[PDB]
């Protein structure tokens, strides 16, 4: 889903700030 | 309802594109001897857009990788050779995701007419204006009304003695 | 109910098309002296659009590869040779989603009728206009209107003498 | 609503662009002298990005291991010679994640129009200026404006007798 | 709403590095005998990074081991030779975490216009100012206004007689 990416990209953001 | 708001919305940029031209168009050419008028194309459908693009591998100096078996035989008896190589390779590669919600109220394309008047002397016979007076004018509309050829912007600037 | 909603945002969109083109035609051909009228063809259809797309893979240079398994196999014995080759392949694509919803009332086709008056000078001679003005009056009107070739806009000005 | 914010937004950047190259023009060309009008092309898009790169390690200099077999083996009897190489790597890559959320209300591109006077002596005749001038106006300008090439900025100044 | 104080943040950015400037060219210059104006392409976007590096071992100089399995045979019966080298060898690497959070409204490319009058002798002549004298102003706004060349700074000062 167009939402299901940006879910993605969020979850991407939060290992980001996870490291 | 929302089709109003969006009609004023365009009259309005429409009016303030109208008066930074001829904010700049009054000092030289004078009050009153410079009249334009601007129409908007505007954007007011609702986009949302993800893109994901992934970095090529398949060149071996930037390919990126985790595990990799390589089994490698040669039985040599060309006679009865046998070569036999087996290789298996994970890669890891570079990955952006793009999410991009477009404004609601962009410009699509600009079109604006502008008509001049003539120079009347002290005499006062209306002199027409010069080809290269005409090119500046041209030149600050262009500026003025933000002119690009990706979203199609035509101008159109004549010069005719105004009416009594 | 709703079908007049739409038939006002109509009128009020012509009317304001109608005083655009009025308000340039009217300092150079005169104030009475140019009337014209705008009919528009709009959108009142919702829609909602979902776009994807991917890029192509199939050059090598350009393809984004995870995981490759290649097997091969030489027995040479042309004579009794024995080639093998198992290439399996594990591609990541680039993907765009694009999600469009078009607006309510965006004008389809719009077709204006301009006319004009002729000159009457101080004997009172209604002298007809010229071919550079009229071409004039249709670049001027064109602009006001947003004239474009994709809708399919139809323009059409005529000179003809106003009616006591 | 949102849409007349975000104008108010656009026209205190225009203004304080204009101020900025008024400042800077008026102490040379003189109050008054000069007169400047500034558009901008918006970024109202909100936009989210994540990015994610790999450092190649395709060169055994550079390549970080953690696990290796490598099983050789080689039966001579060139002959019924025999070699085998069975070889297994297992990889630690650099890894570099970068969130990015991009500010809205950030600026596309930006035209400015800028006019100046001619100058009069103390006879009183406009004696326009020279190219040198014109050049410093044009730099002095490029400056204020934050002239940039990437974003497409287009500047225009022109030289003319400013109206009674 | 947040563009208004960002706006601002950049405004006084700009006012300081202006007055910053005015500090150091008005003991030399004179009061009034210098103006100078500052623009400032900042950054309001949140990034967050985090950076992985792992030191190579692929040289057994600065390879570290925790386990390793060296099995060799060689029967010889080159003849009937048959070399076998089966090696695993387990690793520990260097790992070195960055985690980065860029401030929010740093600059990102800084812009500087200055113009200098001239200088009124007893007689009052404008005598214009020396290449020398230039060259010191230049360095000394370069030193004021932070210059870098990785931002993209461009700094231009001229020349001019001002205005009554």
């Amino acid at each position: 889903a167009i939402q299901g990416i940006e879910g993605v990209i969020s979850q991407l953001q939060a290992t980001a700030m996870a490291a | 309802d929302l089709n109003d708001a969006q009609l004023k919305f365009a009259n309005d940029v429409e009016s303030r594109i109208q008066r930074r031209i001829e904010a700049i168009l009054s000092p030289i050419v004078g009050n009153g001897n410079v009249h334009a008028q601007v129409t908007a194309q505007l954007d007011f459908a609702n986009k949302e857009q993800t893109e994901e693009h992934y970095s090529p591998n398949g060149d071996a100096s930037k390919a990126t990788l985790r595990s990799r078996q390589l089994n490698i035989s040669e039985q040599v008896g060309a006679g009865p050779r046998s070569t036999q190589r087996n290789e298996t390779s994970n890669y890891e590669v570079d990955r952006t995701i793009r999410h991009t919600k477009m404004n609601v109220g962009d410009i699509e394309r600009l079109s604006v007419a502008v008509v001049v008047n003539y120079k009347t002397l002290a005499d006062g016979k209306p002199l027409p204006l010069t080809a290269d007076q005409m090119k500046q004018i041209e030149d600050l509309t262009r500026e003025a009304m933000g002119f690009s050829d990706k979203r199609g912007d035509t101008l159109n600037v004549v010069n005719s003695p105004f009416s009594a």
